[PDB]
């Protein structure tokens, strides 16, 4: 009954940010120590909780969302941010309660010749709602003429590729991100840290 | 047809305000990354501001807090509200559509000139440069105006070959002066009238001057 | 913040030659985020290349972009007189989100062309107002370097003239230049012979154009 964080953090392939993955965690013992005692993480920011006291708390359930973005975009995975990622790919609510963990994955997700598997949504009519996941690939109409599913002037495929090559500067390197959100409804708590 | 037409530029005193507007055709402003980019006279391009289709806005450090970009969906137009203008904001302002990795800044308006200065508007005086004589040269001296620009055409646009309208130069008086000249066959002096049409929109000055051998 | 340094600042090449323009970024950027623009005088910039190498719509094949990391290049093969312009690189991947280089001005060489010189007395209308502008015109020359010396009753005049030069013509690659001598009406009426003497590489010896006030 021990929470499967290894399935999340150590997955061989991560999702593209536009199609971010979500793992529901329930009915298990958390043990966040293995996370916050790791030197491997370039970012570990918590909101509404103390990482210190994580191992002594309970929640109705936990969500672990995971994806890959550019280094320069990690700052956008936080309440109250704007930008292409927060606006069109992955949006945290203002009242977010949880942790954002990010680490440089240049060794896994960069390829000499450039890895282009990971994509982000560049065109969208409006901002995502918090925790909204948009996976449409409909041609984006930027002008007054209908696209009818054909790419051309003013008719753009909405997803665009990151170009991850090992010699990129760090702001252009891929980072793996896991967002833990902690959910407290009005039901029995099924995710507790080891001291509970 | 797609286009971006800008307007609202003109002369303003330091500390003043101006609102630029950019009317789009074809492009749906609310569906695009729309940017303002400016170019001071003789200098390079400097990005000013962007608005995302979702509404997010971003600004260059040098205009933050003073400029506000916005749009009117029903009018399909983009606006730049400029407050607390200073001399360093004098420039041609372009609106443009940005496509980021899908195509960078692929379409630009033609620009509108904003002059931030204490000097008052003054309309030009237009004097003929009469042909003296093969080839003859003749022209118009457009003197003592502010601010830029003046436009000069010849014979209402019918005469464009051999025309040189020179860049304005600031005189020591703080006023601009420029010449427009044209070279024509000397014979044509007897068989064709030459009129220069000078337009200084900032002072609402429209002058047509007939240039004849003295 | 990232800085884009273009080099060289100016370039002078003949038609048919090959221009190589460089852009060095102060930090490594991914090649997907670099673009090149061409700006002809009095016009908006025109996109040439995006994503370091992709030709924009309307860009001919003789324009080609390359590079990565901190160094990017725009190459213009089989140069043409119409390629005279300022070229700018731009990055759009790093904060603040857009940065332009300071530009490389490209001038197109051509065969030496001596100027045609014309001199214009002030008009009577202007004189009536109390000022006299005497204009000297140098028309369609190359190269740009020219010396215009005003002489009034053979005294060389300094400090009371201003020059203005056109941008290189897009078709014949020549320049024109205007030199204006400004005087009060009284000073103008003190003298008889007004002359502008022009020195230029394509002139065997200086060319003088003059008039006598009143005649
Ligand atoms: C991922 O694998 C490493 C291998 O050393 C392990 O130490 C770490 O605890 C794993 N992450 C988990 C279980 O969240």
């Amino acid at each position: 009954n021990l929470c499967p964080f290894g399935e999340v953090f150590n997955a061989t392939r991560f999702a593209s940010v536009y199609a971010w993955n979500r793992k529901r965690i329930s009915n298990c013992v958390a043990d966040y120590s293995v996370l916050y005692n790791s030197a491997s993480f370039s970012t570990f920011k918590c909101y509404g909780v103390s990482p210190t006291k994580l191992n002594d708390l309970c929640f109705t359930n936990v969500y672990a969302d995971s994806f890959v973005i550019r280094g320069d975009e990690v700052r956008q995975i936080a309440p109250g941010q704007t930008g292409k990622i927060a606006d069109y790919n992955y949006k945290l609510p203002d009242d977010f309660t949880g942790c954002v963990i990010a680490w440089n994955s240049n060794n896994l997700d960069s390829k000499v010749g450039g890895n282009y598997n990971y994509r982000y949504r560049l065109f969208r009519k409006s901002n995502l709602k918090p925790f909204e996941r948009d996976i449409s690939t409909e041609i984006y109409q930027a002008g007054s003429k209908p696209c009818n599913g054909v790419e051309g002037f003013n008719c753009y495929f909405p997803l665009q590729s990151y170009g991850f090559q090992p010699t990129n500067g760090v702001g252009y390197q891929p980072y793996r991100v896991v967002v833990l959100s902690f959910e407290l409804l009005h039901a029995p708590a099924t995710v507790c840290g080891p001291k509970k | 047809e797609v286009q971006l037409v800008e307007s609202g530029g003109g002369l303003i005193q330091p500390g003043g305000s101006l609102r630029l507007s950019c009317a789009a055709s074809g492009f749906i402003v609310s569906r695009n990354y729309m940017i303002w980019v400016r170019q001071a006279p003789g200098k390079g391009l400097e990005w000013v501001s962007v608005i995302y289709s979702g509404g997010s806005t971003f600004y260059a450090d040098s205009v933050k807090g003073r400029f506000t970009i916005s749009r009117d969906n029903s009018k399909n137009t983009l606006y730049l509200q400029m407050n607390s203008l200073r001399a360093e904001d004098t420039a041609v302002y372009y609106c443009a559509r940005d496509l980021e990795v899908a195509g960078a800044i692929d379409y630009w308006g033609q620009g509108t000139l904003v002059t931030v200065s204490s000097a008052s508007t003054k309309g030009p005086s237009v004097f003929p440069l009469a042909p003296s004589s093969g080839t003859a040269a003749l022209g118009c001296l457009v003197k003592d105006y502010f601010p830029e620009p003046v436009t000069v055409s010849w014979n209402s646009g019918a005469l464009t070959s051999g025309v040189h309208t020179f860049p304005a130069v600031l005189q020591s008086s703080g006023l601009y002066s420029l010449s427009s000249v044209v070279t024509v066959p000397s014979s044509s002096l007897g068989t064709q009238t030459y009129i220069c049409n000078v337009n200084h929109k900032p002072s609402n000055t429209k002058v047509d001057k007939k240039v004849e051998p003295k | 913040e990232i800085v884009l340094t273009q080099s060289p600042g100016t370039l002078s090449l003949s038609p048919g030659e090959r221009a190589t323009l460089s852009c060095r970024a102060s930090q490594s950027i991914s090649s997907s985020y670099l673009a090149w623009y061409q700006q002809k005088p009095g016009q908006a910039p025109r996109l040439l290349i995006y994503g370091a190498t992709s030709r924009a719509t309307g860009t001919p094949d003789r324009f080609s972009g390359s590079g990565s990391g901190t160094d990017f290049t725009l190459t213009i093969n089989r140069l043409e007189p119409e390629d005279f312009a300022v070229y700018y690189c731009q990055q759009y991947g790093s904060s603040p989100g857009y940065t332009f280089g300071q530009g490389t001005k490209l001038e197109i060489k051509r065969t030496v062309a001596a100027p045609s010189v014309f001199i214009f007395p002030p008009s009577d209308e202007q004189l009536k107002s109390g000022t006299a502008s005497v204009v000297c015109l140098l028309n369609n020359f190359y190269p740009r370097e020219a010396k215009v010396q005003w002489k009034v009753d053979n005294a060389l005049q300094s400090g009371n003239s201003q020059e203005s030069v056109t941008e290189q013509d897009s078709r014949d690659s020549t320049y024109s230049l205007g030199s204006t001598l400004t005087l009060s009406k009284a000073d103008y009426e003190k003298h008889k012979v007004y002359a502008c003497e022009v020195t230029h590489q394509g002139l065997s010896s200086p060319v003088t154009k003059s008039f006598n006030r009143g005649e």
